[PDB]
């Protein structure tokens, strides 16, 4: 198997040379594509931990505003949890083809259902509006981070696939082609030498 | 529009996020969330997580940190692009700063 | 010269002889002493012997046939293994790979200098082949029956469940012809087959 | 010969002959007799005949160049395809259509036994104008190739079936009119793309 099965001839040599050139160019382009994907991989990885710190900070701010609202109102949470009718924020599935493969990302699509007037628990409307605003910012940030890491997943899968393909092309095909070319050159040399010997012998006999 | 965000957290997270803009009951009268309590065990968290996974219109899952630790195996075993699972700490629970699978799959980080 | 098959000597020789046994140096370099290239060897006396088997070893005839196709499929899959890693193949492909590995390791390897393998009687060989093909049949039946089940069996489950049986399969060939009656060897092989059937029933 | 390019006869012949055409590497289709080998297929009479061409046909002047551009671009990208943007797909499918229709002449059937230069001009104009207004972007002009194919499959079949208009019974006018109608259909498809 280490030698590609083909009889020696000049056109075998030409065909194998062409295949060698094509394989080399294909390897170069595939390595380039892997490089571009890895560049994007690093670039979107510039910050997930920092967005995670921001998520934590915003969440704690929202929790503190929730504690203030709890002091103002006390037992609104049961009312909120029991009455859930329609969602006022939904998510739009989206695609971003940044390379040969398509990445999944999302958008904060404000569907726009009306909020809930909660005017029963001593009516701290300021607290409720502030809580809604803070949690809306938290939701937007979380959606952004979700889109980021969701694209990141498909990105690194494509990267590993391409790297594996690069190694496969590099460490298998080319050595076989080089060995075949060397063998072909050797066989053609043998044929030429044998012809030369025949000609020497016929001249030797002709000298009589 | 297409997807509906799920939430699995203690009472304060759920009540805060419902006012936040999300949460929904489908036509089948089924919550897209779950309030955990001290009495909650692992199996029903796992069941609701899987039900959300099969539910096409989830999209993004927000779960608490310790809840994620309860069903860590469900997170690690499941690998797909669509279910964007997240990790958030609660008020009394400390900051979440490690043991996130999204960072684990990218080992080359700090 | 050079181990190549292009010199005129072999080219002339193959034009007359009816059966050919090419030897591959790669097998010899990895200490697979009866280095026979099953992929290229061919015998033209496959005919004119079916009747001998009809009167002695009628059961044996399809067994070697099945062995040939499993090896051929292994060869066709081997390059796809080489350029594409595992975990992209069905369970039938993986179990066929395993059966081919077992065939190579045991059915093909023979050490003529050991007392237990200096010469193989025919009954020993056909018993081994029957055991291996029975294993392949049972395993393929097990995986295809559970292919559509919610608890579809994988190669790992089979290997863990009956690995000791795999050791027995590998070690069955450590039996002398002398100091061991043919009846004893046949009884042991039948007993192993029964153990295998029990292990497959338990699943 | 067995050594097509390496035959001494061929080498001496290429040193004298003014205009030469040759077969490419022996393809899988042994019946690909009207082939072309861009490595060694050439001519030496373009200079002494463009003045004659200018008085009869003038549309072909850039088209003959553009066909070569398309074919060589496909030849460059083919080995990479074997081992992928949509414009690449448009280029290669057009080249495949050109090889399947413009080349591979039958000869032993009346509908390709003879072909007047005007029939070639019309069919080549249509076949190349397909590409001249489909490569301006991934879309009709600055979707994907699969969308173009799904939109215009009947167009591709009619492009392929141009070949069967027999000059023997169908005069030049009728074949020209059929080709022009097909061109108008292609234009209509472009407008809806």
């Amino acid at each position: 198997k280490d030698r590609i099965e083909i009889f020696p001839s000049r056109m075998a040599q030409t065909i194998m040379k062409a295949r060698l050139k094509g394989a080399q160019t294909g390897r170069n382009l595939l390595k380039k594509k892997s490089d571009a994907l890895t560049l994007r991989f690093r670039q979107i990885l510039k910050k997930i931990i920092e967005t995670k710190m921001l998520m934590g900070e915003v969440m704690r701010e929202a929790a503190f505003s929730l504690a203030e609202a709890k002091f103002t109102a006390g037992d609104f949470s049961t009312t909120v949890i029991q009455n859930v009718n329609k969602a006022q924020v939904k998510i739009r599935a989206k695609k971003d083809n940044v390379a040969g493969v398509t990445l999944p990302v999302f958008e904060h699509y404000h569907e726009g259902t009306d909020s809930y007037e909660l005017t029963g628990l001593a009516r701290g409307g300021e607290q409720l509006a502030k809580l809604k605003r803070n949690y809306a910012k938290a939701v937007e940030l979380l959606v952004e981070l979700a889109s980021l890491q969701t694209s990141f997943v498909t990105l690194d899968e494509a990267i590993k696939i391409t790297n594996r393909r690069v190694n496969a092309i590099e460490h298998v095909i080319i050595p076989r082609i080089e060995r075949t070319l060397a063998y072909i050159i050797t066989e053609l040399d043998e044929r030429e030498r044998e012809e030369f010997y025949r000609l020497k012998k016929i001249q030797e006999k002709k000298k009589i | 529009r297409g997807k509906l965000i799920a939430v699995i957290g203690d009472e304060d997270t759920v009540t805060g996020f419902l006012l936040g803009g999300i949460g929904e009951l489908n036509k089948n009268r089924h919550p897209n969330f779950l309030v955990v309590e001290k009495d909650t065990t692992i199996n029903e968290i796992e069941d609701t997580f899987r039900q959300f996974l099969n539910r096409d219109d989830i999209g993004i899952i927000l779960i608490n940190q310790y809840i994620a630790e309860m069903v860590r195996h469900a997170l690690d075993a499941h690998q797909r692009s669509i279910p964007a699972v997240l990790e958030i700490p609660s008020k009394e629970h400390p900051y979440d700063a490690a043991k996130d699978s999204i960072l684990r799959r990218a080992k080359g980080m700090f | 010269p050079g181990g190549d098959f292009s010199d005129p000597v072999t080219s002339a020789t193959l034009g007359i002889v009816q059966v050919f046994w090419g030897l591959d140096k790669k097998l010899a370099q990895r200490k697979h002493f009866p280095s026979v290239n099953w992929l290229i060897s061919y015998s033209k006396y496959m005919r004119a012997l079916d009747e001998y088997y009809d009167k002695h070893f009628t059961e044996f005839v399809p067994l070697r046939t099945k062995a040939k196709e499993i090896l051929q499929e292994e060869e066709d899959l081997a390059e796809i293994v080489q350029l594409v890693g595992k975990a992209s193949l069905a369970e039938t492909d993986k179990i066929t790979l395993e059966v081919a590995k077992l065939i190579k390791d045991d059915f093909l390897q023979q050490n003529g200098y050991t007392p237990y393998d200096r010469f193989c009687p025919f009954y020993k060989t056909v018993g081994m082949l029957s055991n291996m093909i029975s294993f392949y049949d049972m395993a393929r039946r097990a995986v295809e029956t559970t292919a559509q089940s919610d608890n579809k069996i994988t190669w790992s489950i089979i290997r863990e469940h009956m690995g000791e049986i795999l050791y027995k399969l590998s070690s069955m060939k450590f039996k002398d012809p002398v100091k061991d009656g043919e009846a004893k060897i046949k009884a042991d092989y039948a007993q192993l087959l029964e153990d295998m059937q029990n292990a497959f029933r338990s699943l």
